[PDB]
């Protein structure tokens, strides 16, 4: 799989890819590897597909009963850290997760957290996690500066998931963007690999290693 | 002494009856089922004016389309808020969906007569359960702490109960909107309560389809009480 | 059922007081005087024997001074196996803590500990206080001289000077106006025998009738020596005060 | 976790701990902070297994702080040392253990002295001038053989740590991304931001 | 040492059309070169307008049906008689499957029906309870023969309009259920040519607003 | 007097009065009748409301495709028992392909309300139930009672005022128990026999609940503008 | 998890119009010693059931005893237990399917396969397969161990789908399980000659036949077979 | 283990055991507390029954549950202490889950529900304690004062007092008390909490303790000269 978060000066971007597969069997080209927690917070899924949509969807869970109890939108860092203890109970039992936390509020501004099965929690300003994630930091961090535009920060986070698409045999099949500001996330639409691709070979005269 | 889950000659449970003597003691709560939402409101009775009444939380969240007021031994409802806030999260959970309002009172009336020699004694403390479903649309239950719910179009309980009801009979009708309910909960609220109606002193709450459950704001109330002074005197 | 025969040891009476707890200290107001008494060099634990008998052993005798560790000692008013019940409690809860954190335990921490265990028994189990209350004399690097007591209830407190178990309210008027801050071990002594001397049901106070203890910074070289007094220790030391 | 180092010196004890974050191919972060404090005068660094560093060392922060709060007192190094010691010593027979190495640095107020504890997962306590956990000391305890001495200053001791980090830099395969140091003393716990 | 598990085999398939959708699967059942049975149903009703199949090691696919046919029935209990939505039905098999973890199922579980706007929906199933929505779905032994071909027949992959170079594709078209049932059918006959596991008889369940019916087709029984 | 204080004490003639005193809940309920042919079996119950503007109390619950009761007394004690009714008839299906019969589904309501006769710290049910089916070997009426006590009818009545409508059936035996295929006049009969029971009140839409189960009908309930035909 | 030591070999069974038919031999070996000839692994239960058990022995004895009991129970409190609320072949079987899958999914199996064959009140044919995984099904006909590679293919002909099964009568039926038995005689290893045989039909009830022999079997051509190829003599 | 209903109904609608808790702390030592613009003051009595006593190592009334809230009570005081020992490991425990210390209103939430369900568990009586909690929020300069009960119920208070004579400084602090404008400066809001005490205590300087928090942890307990001088400042305001 294949997703990435960065922070930048107007808040943070998502994006993620949409395959699914069982060894060298692609399963699915339509999965959705975005959680919307609530307004401001998101999780992406890397693992274990079943690991990763039934312990995020009970992560929704566990932010809707805190916001009930405490009368206010919980952290970021509270989020990933239920996630966090949780999975560290179950280490050694087997677990694939690699996710990303990644929302705002004001108290802590924009942030994201990575969070993975061996119990690992990494606050951070960029993360890529997959099969792919070596091909998406390629692109990724050649490009990166904190004043990045909006509009240039969504094509990057687009552009970095569709090299990976590309090189990594288990990434693929679409693109899907986020952007996440004070007022909340953003969806920013599917994006086909096998339309984008095409597209992007053109307008921007890169992948000169295909046939085109 | 006597065991706690005793019946009594009449064929009543002993101790289910003294808990509904200590809900009778209680602050007055008012709720009004209409077709355009469900109004929940709540006499606050602070003990002292040092006590800052804003912290009196007697009307409460427990899901999106689901509110509660409550009337008795308030500590009390806590445990049975927090089991009502896991059932409805923990069902979403399992099914994609909200949660019915009767399948709601149902699991909060469950622990209702888990008594005996589980925990010691019955609940002291009786809720009224405001809610909206697809199916059974706009709901009000009253769950008591002998295991039973009715549902009502309206219902008071506390302390003014018996008289707040009587009024309730003769006030509700069928095609009452929201706005004429949450002055009707005003009104029934001014005349039970002891000390004089004001924004700090009762609280109004509602439950819409749109908007979902809102405790409304003091500086909201306090107009609709202005709204209910007037209409009055022009009659 | 069982229900019928259940006294009900832990609830309020409709005054807000816990029956059993003062019940017990009734028991604890008939048991011997015991005093302590803290010095600015050291403390001192005196204490008087209920049951004269002269075919009692004594030298091989202890009803009411009892070592917890080298730098903590108590004095118990009540009933002696209920206080064994609780000292080997207090005993191993210091050995623990030197195991855990390699230094002794400091005094109010043992003290707590113990006071917790007693209040647990008049807020749940059902089951009868102990009929105890204990003078904790000792020493450690932070507050230095400490002198406690608790009761049956669970509450424990700090003294300069304090007595539990019969003539409290007639010995602590007699401490109250002979006690000074600047006072040192040698005075104390003097004043917990001749408080003792006259708070005392017997004819006259004796050897054979006292339990006696010092904790003392006058040890070789700045370390802290607990004594327990010898029969005929406890006979050179009323003859030195002039009480025989 | 890679590299974590100490060093204690006349009036302070020094820890420095490497920045890196890997995971199988890739360096995830370059900015981690691998220490807690444990109490204002006692500084915990710590390398091992993932997610069980981390767990481990803000469970005995908590307890620590936890016994703070109680007492109104803070314990000593020494303490403190013995109680993480023997959290080891009983997680090294459990059914899954604690896989964590640890420093504790201190100042101890009573005493006026730094003091240096090394703590292996095992639970193997030992008081040292100097101190490091894995492949590090392989490199450097041979050079603070022969640049240590006990009335060093901080500043000579931050020269000494240097000297260390070089060779560390030199001749280690991994790339550990630099240290952050903290310094322990009878005023408290300070980070050098320039390193 | 004893093996808990086994495969027998079978391969099953769900497509969604516009105001309805199908579940079509083998009717044969086999160990290791073994028929063990030609008619053994493997596609079942399981009340509220939901069809169900867990196809892999039938004694864990029965269990797990079974576990659901129950969950129905006692969301009507608990429910006032409420209809089980089929996103509900998937979101209830999901906390199934993930009950056994560390114990799986050895199953791939398809569902199909309607959902609450009347519209075909066919969901999927990995052992541990992984899902997705889809408009095609088809699992099983010969599921990596037949979900190529439903990539290229029901969802128009790889294919453009003719004389547009190849910048418009086939544009997306619900099908008619005379349409689904003939690419289902081509589907099993192709199956059952080239996977020895696939064979004897075709079961398909068809669910519609008005019910679910049946349709039953031969298959080659060698 | 001073043995009904617990339901563990015989009393000096040989009585629990602790379960009399349950038994006396039921009198209070509501009534509910219970009625069957050789083909069909009826539950009509007259439910309770608060006052006019609260819901009028369920009385009956459904336990499975071919089985369930009607309640009087306690409604959390009916929910209990009709709960473990419901598991019990589940157990029979999912282990054995077996509908439970209805004589073996009153046993174990028996020995399930016995249980809290005999020890401390329970108490005794707080409810009567009547439980219709139609099993192997056809028809079945059952009568439940908190003592433990389960009977097997042709019809019965059970909460306040029902020995008026048990006399109308024990006059109407030979009729009602001929109305074999035909659901309609077996439901008359049974609300005639429930009218006998009324005083002041009288059936209206929102009062009356009727339930049938038969050779070819599953156990259904009716109530609102469905049981309007049979006012 | 075990190991099976005693065991017995094929159950074979089929369908005919008004019944069933069920068969399996008389032996139960200890490895390749053959060493108990008189095991009867045809287990009759009421007049209308009968189940056919191969694998270990041991657990065939336990799974008698459960059936047994389960007859016992089925009489309590119960007056129409030789009537209307008697034991079918179909609750026998769940009963049976139920703890086989339970003991798989404790890691503890019963090391079994198992034919229930018999016939419903209703009068309907009832055949069914259950073994130590828990997996079932029905078929026309039906068969464990070596019965499924030799004899399910020479019982399909006589019933190769459903519409054959009013075709067949109980003569031609109990030939072809005769014949099947001769074959796994001829070809199985860890089988034996001795035989029972079970017909239940909805008409005639439940028939047992013990003692049964293989016979009419074909070893005379042997005298004509010499060496391995080029031996003469 | 013991199982006994000990906390039941009356029928009057009483829980008795509850109301006889109240009566325990309707005895203990009076304790106040008083909320100023910028500051909370916490002020507690020490009966002089007990004069010989040691007031270095004597267990201090007012308890510090984190650094930045802290805990004053009336009633029993073996019973107090396990309800701050419980409240301080979830103090900890909550910054160890959130990453963040507890609110004022969680922590007294927390106790609130200890409080309550020993009134409905079997085997156990209620606390015989009313407590006040006091301090600031992360990050926050509003100032937070709550009370809590035997029965559970909690509540937020501009000024509360609680334990023996509780009713006379009550009835003090509310004429003197005025909302509009609390007491502006930490001098003020400690000068109209020893007044409050002084309506009570009937004794000088050594019967009062007085403990002030600020915002961002800062917690000071004064000392007997400190607080003297109080005294003196007031009474000569008196006489007059
Ligand atoms: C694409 C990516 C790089 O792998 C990325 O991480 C995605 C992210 C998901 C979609 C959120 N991950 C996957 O696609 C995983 C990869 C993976 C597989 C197995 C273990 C760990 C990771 N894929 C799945 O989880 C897979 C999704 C299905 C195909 C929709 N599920 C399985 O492979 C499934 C369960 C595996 C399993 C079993 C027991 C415990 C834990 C996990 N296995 C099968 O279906 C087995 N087999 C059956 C016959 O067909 C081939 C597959
Ligand atoms: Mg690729």
């Amino acid at each position: 799989t294949t997703t990435l978060a960065f922070r930048f000066q107007g808040g943070i971007i998502v994006a993620v890819d949409s395959r699914a597969t069982a060894g060298n069997w692609v399963a699915s080209q339509t999965v959705k590897k975005v959680i919307e927690i609530n307004p401001f917070l998101l999780g992406t899924m890397a693992g274990g597909a079943a690991d990763c949509q039934f312990w995020e969807t009970w992560l929704g869970s566990q932010c809707r009963l805190h916001e009930l109890r405490e009368k206010e939108r919980i952290s970021v860092a509270a989020a990933s850290k239920i996630l966090s203890n949780l999975v560290y109970q179950y280490k050694g039992a087997g677990l694939s997760m690699g996710t990303m936390i990644c929302g705002y509020t004001r108290k802590e501004g924009p942030t994201i957290y990575y969070v993975d099965s061996d119990g690992t929690r990494l606050k951070g300003d960029i993360f890529c996690v997959g099969s792919g994630q070596t091909f998406a930091y390629g692109v990724l961090d050649s490009n990166y500066k904190w004043d990045l535009s909006v509009e240039d920060a969504l094509y990057l986070g687009k552009r970095s998931i569709l090299a990976a698409a590309h090189r990594d045999a288990y990434s693929g099949g679409s693109v899907n963007l986020y952007h996440v500001t004070e007022d909340g996330w953003i969806y920013h639409g599917n994006h086909d690999v096998g339309e984008l691709f095409w597209k992007v070979k053109e307008e921007e005269g890169s992948f000169n290693n295909v046939i085109g | 002494d006597r065991g706690v889950s005793t019946f009594s000659p009449e064929g009543r449970l002993f101790q289910v009856e003294y808990s509904l003597e200590a809900i009778k003691l209680g602050s007055t709560a008012i709720g009004i089922a209409t077709k355009e939402g469900v109004v929940l409101g709540v006499e606050k009775r602070a003990t002292s004016p040092l006590l800052e009444s804003d912290s009196i939380e007697k009307i409460v969240e427990i899901d999106r389309h689901i509110g509660c007021a409550m009337s008795g031994l308030t500590a009390d409802a806590r445990s049975m808020i927090e089991h009502a806030r896991t059932a409805a999260v923990t069902h979403n959970l399992y099914y994609d969906e909200d949660i019915n309002v009767e399948s709601l009172t149902q699991s909060v009336c469950d622990l209702a007569l888990r008594f005996g020699e589980l925990m010691s004694r019955p609940f002291g403390v009786a809720l009224l359960i405001a809610g909206h479903d697809a199916d059974d649309g706009y709901q009000l239950f009253h769950a008591e702490p002998s295991g039973t719910f009715y549902r009502y179009n309206a219902k008071a309980i506390g302390s003014g109960s018996e008289g707040a009801q009587a009024e309730l009979l003769n006030e509700w009708h069928s095609s009452l909107t929201l706005k004429e309910a949450e002055l009707l909960v005003l009104k029934i609220l001014k005349q039970v309560m002891e000390e004089k109606l004001d924004e700090n002193n009762a609280q109004l709450s509602c439950i819409t389809k749109q908007d979902g459950f809102k405790i409304y704001d003091n500086e909201k109330t306090a107009e609709l009480i202005k709204e209910l002074k007037e209409k009055e005197a022009a009659e | 059922g069982s229900r019928r025969y259940d006294s009900r040891t832990t609830i309020f009476s409709p005054e807000g007081r816990l029956y059993q707890v003062e019940y017990a200290l009734e028991s604890i107001s008939h048991a011997g005087t015991a005093i302590g008494i803290m010095a600015s060099d050291g403390i001192v634990l005196a204490a008087e024997r209920k049951v004269t008998s002269t075919l009692l052993e004594q030298d091989t005798s202890t009803e009411k001074l009892y070592k917890l560790n080298d730098k903590i000692a108590v004095a118990v008013a009540g009933l002696t196996a209920d206080a064994e019940i609780l000292i080997n409690t207090a005993r191993i809860h210091a050995q623990n803590y030197l195991k855990t954190y390699n230094e002794d335990i400091p005094v109010e921490i043992l003290v707590r500990r113990l006071s917790d265990i007693k209040q647990g028994y008049t807020q749940h189990g059902g089951l009868r206080p102990f009929g105890v209350s204990f003078i904790y004399a000792g020493y450690d690097d932070r507050y230095g001289y400490q002198l406690y007591t608790s009761n049956p209830s669970g509450n424990y407190t700090g003294w300069k000077a304090i007595s539990v178990g019969a003539n409290t309210s007639a010995a602590q008027t007699l401490l109250q106006m002979d006690y000074k801050d600047d006072m040192k071990v040698d005075d104390a002594i003097e004043l917990a025998l001749k408080t003792l001397s006259k708070t005392t049901d017997s004819s006259a106070l004796t050897y054979d009738r006292l339990e006696f203890a010092t904790i003392r910074k006058g040890a070789n070289d700045g370390e802290v020596y607990q004594k327990i007094f010898k029969p005929q220790e406890i006979k050179d030391i009323l003859v030195k005060t002039g009480i025989t | 976790m890679d590299i974590i180092l100490g060093i204690r010196v006349q009036d302070s004890v020094i820890l420095a701990s490497s920045k890196a974050v890997t995971r199988g191919i890739s360096v995830l972060k370059d900015s981690d902070d691998k220490t807690r404090q444990l109490s204002p005068h006692t500084l915990m660094s710590f390398a091992g297994e993932a997610g069980d560093t981390v767990q481990f060392a803000e469970y005995i922060q908590a307890n620590i702080q936890l016994y703070s709060i109680r007492e109104d007192y803070e314990l000593s190094p020494q303490a403190v040392s013995s109680f993480v010691r023997q959290e080891l010593a009983k997680s090294i027979r459990s059914r899954r253990p604690y896989q964590v190495n640890v420093l504790i640095g201190g100042y101890d107020k009573k005493k006026n002295k730094p003091e240096l504890y090394q703590i292996d997962y095992l639970g193997t306590k030992v008081e040292l001038p100097y101190g490091a956990h894995g492949y590090s000391g392989f490199y450097t305890f041979s050079l603070l053989d022969h640049h240590y001495r006990p009335d060093m200053t901080t500043e000579e001791g931050l020269d000494l740590l240097k000297l260390c980090v070089q060779e560390l830099e030199k001749r280690m395969p991994m790339d550990f991304k630099g240290v952050i140091v903290k310094i322990v003393d009878k005023d408290g716990i300070r980070q050098v931001d320039d390193f | 040492q004893f093996n808990p598990y086994g495969d027998n085999g079978g391969t099953i398939l769900g497509i969604a059309g516009e105001d309805f959708a199908v579940l079509a699967g083998d009717t044969r059942n086999i160990t290791d070169y073994s028929i063990n049975s030609r008619y053994e149903p493997k596609v079942f009703d399981c009340g509220d307008n939901i069809v169900m199949s867990a196809n892999g090691f039938a004694a864990d696919g029965d269990a797990l049906v079974k576990r659901f046919k129950n969950s129905v029935k006692w969301y009507h209990f608990d429910h006032n008689d409420k209809k089980l939505s089929i996103n509900s039905a998937a979101r209830n098999i999901q906390h199934l499957l993930y009950g056994k973890r560390f114990f799986p199922y050895y199953v791939h579980t398809i569902i199909a029906g309607l959902d609450e706007d009347g519209k075909g929906a066919v969901y999927s199933f990995d052992p541990v309870g992984s899902y997705e929505r889809e408009q095609c779905r088809a699992g099983g032994a010969a599921a990596s023969l037949i979900m190529p071909f439903l990539d290229n027949q029901v969802n128009f992959k790889n294919q453009y309009e003719p004389g547009t170079n190849g910048k418009v594709k086939k544009p997306l078209k619900y099908l008619s259920v005379e349409e689904v049932i003939k690419l289902v059918r081509d589907s099993f006959t192709s199956a059952t040519e080239r996977h020895i596991q696939v064979g004897d008889g075709l079961e398909i369940l068809i669910v519609t607003k008005d019910g679910v019916r049946k349709e039953f087709y031969e298959l080659k029984r060698d | 007097n001073n043995y009904d204080g617990d339901t563990v004490t015989f009393s000096p003639t040989g009585r629990l009065f602790q379960v009399e005193y349950a038994l006396e809940a039921i009198k209070q309920g509501s009534v509910t009748v219970g009625l069957r042919s050789n083909t069909h079996a009826v539950l009509v119950a007259l439910k309770r409301n608060a006052d006019e503007l609260s819901s009028y109390q369920k009385k009956i619950i459904k336990c499975d495709e071919h089985m369930g009761l009607s309640l009087a007394g306690l409604a959390p004690d009916a929910r209990v028992l009709s709960n473990y009714l419901r598991q019990q008839c589940n157990y029979s299906s999912l282990v054995f392909n077996r509908k439970l019969a209805v004589e073996r589904a009153g046993h174990l309501l028996c020995d399930k309300a016995q249980k809290n006769t005999q020890s401390y710290g329970g108490r005794p049910y707080g409810v009567g139930l009547l439980i219709i089916g139609y099993d192997k070997s056809g028809a079945h009426l059952l009568e439940f009672q908190p003592s433990g006590n389960v009977t097997e009818l042709y019809g019965t009545a059970i909460g306040a005022r029902s020995q008026g409508a048990k006399t109308y059936l024990e006059r109407t035996l030979d009729t009602f128990i001929k109305i074999d295929g035909n659901p309609d006049e077996l439901i008359k009969a049974g609300v005639e026999a429930i009218s006998q029971s009324l005083r002041d009140e009288s059936l209206t839409v929102d009062n009356l609940s009727i339930a049938i189960v038969g050779k070819d009908t599953p156990f259904t309930i009716y109530d609102g503008e469905a049981v309007a035909k049979y006012i | 998890t075990q190991q099976p030591i005693v065991t017995g070999t094929s159950v074979i069974s089929m369908k005919y119009d008004n019944g069933v038919i069920i068969a399996a031999d008389n032996l139960g070996s200890y490895g390749s010693l053959l060493r108990f000839n008189g095991v009867e692994r045809l287990i009759p239960v009421g007049d209308n059931t009968v189940v056919g058990i191969s694998g270990d022995i041991s657990d065939m004895q336990h799974i008698e005893r459960l059936l047994k009991d389960l007859v016992t129970e089925n009489a309590y409190d119960n007056p129409l237990a030789d009537a209307e609320e008697a034991l079918e072949p179909s609750y026998i079987f769940e009963y049976l399917a139920t703890v086989m899958y339970q003991r798989r999914s404790k890691m503890n199996p019963l090391w079994n396969a198992i034919i229930v064959a018999g016939v419903q009140s209703n009068g309907d044919q009832f055949l069914r397969y259950v073994n130590l995984l828990g997996v079932t099904y029905s078929s026309p006909t039906l068969a464990t161990g070596f019965g499924a590679h030799m004899a399910n293919p020479l019982l399909r002909k006589v019933v190769d789908r459903e519409s054959d099964i009013p075709k067949t009568t109980v003569q031609v039926a109990e030939e072809a399980i005769v014949n099947a038995m001769r074959v796994l005689y001829y070809r199985d290893a860890r089988s034996s000659r001795n035989f029972s045989l079970a017909i239940i039909d909805k008409n005639t009830g439940l028939t047992f036949k013990k003692n049964l022999q293989v016979e009419n079997m074909k070893w005379d051509f042997a005298k004509d077979i010499k060496g391995y190829g080029t031996q003469k003599i | 283990g013991y199982d006994r209903a000990l906390s039941i109904f009356s029928p009057d609608g009483h829980i008795f055991q509850v109301e006889y808790a109240l009566e325990a702390v309707k005895r203990g030592t009076c304790a106040v507390g008083v909320k100023g613009k910028n500051c909370v003051v916490l002020g507690c009595e020490r009966r002089s029954t007990l004069k010989l006593q040691d007031t270095r190592i004597t267990p201090s009334k007012v308890s510090k549950i984190d650094s930045h809230v802290v805990l004053s009570f009336s009633g029993l005081n073996a019973d107090s202490r396990i309800l701050i020992e419980k409240a301080r490991v979830e103090a900890q425990s909550h910054r160890l889950t959130l990453e963040d210390p507890v609110t004022v209103e969680y922590l007294t939430r927390y106790v609130a529900g200890v409080q309550q369900r020993y009134t409905q568990s079997g085997g156990v009586r209620p606390f015989g304690v009313s407590t006040l909690i006091a301090g600031f929020d992360p990050r926050d300069d509003e100032p937070k004062l709550y009370q809590t009960e035997p029965s559970g119920i909690y509540s937020s208070w501009s000024a509360q007092t609680i334990g023996r004579n509780s009713k006379t400084v009550r009835e003090f602090l509310e004429k003197n008390y005025d909302r509009k404008e609390p007491p502006a400066t930490v001098e003020e809001c400690v000068k109209l909490t020893v007044r409050s005490l002084l309506e009570v205590v009937q004794t000088g300087a050594k019967n009062i303790e007085i403990t002030v928090v600020k915002p961002d942890s800062d917690i000071v307990a004064l000392s007997s000269e400190e607080i003297n001088q109080y005294v003196t400042q007031i009474e000569q305001e008196k006489q007059e």
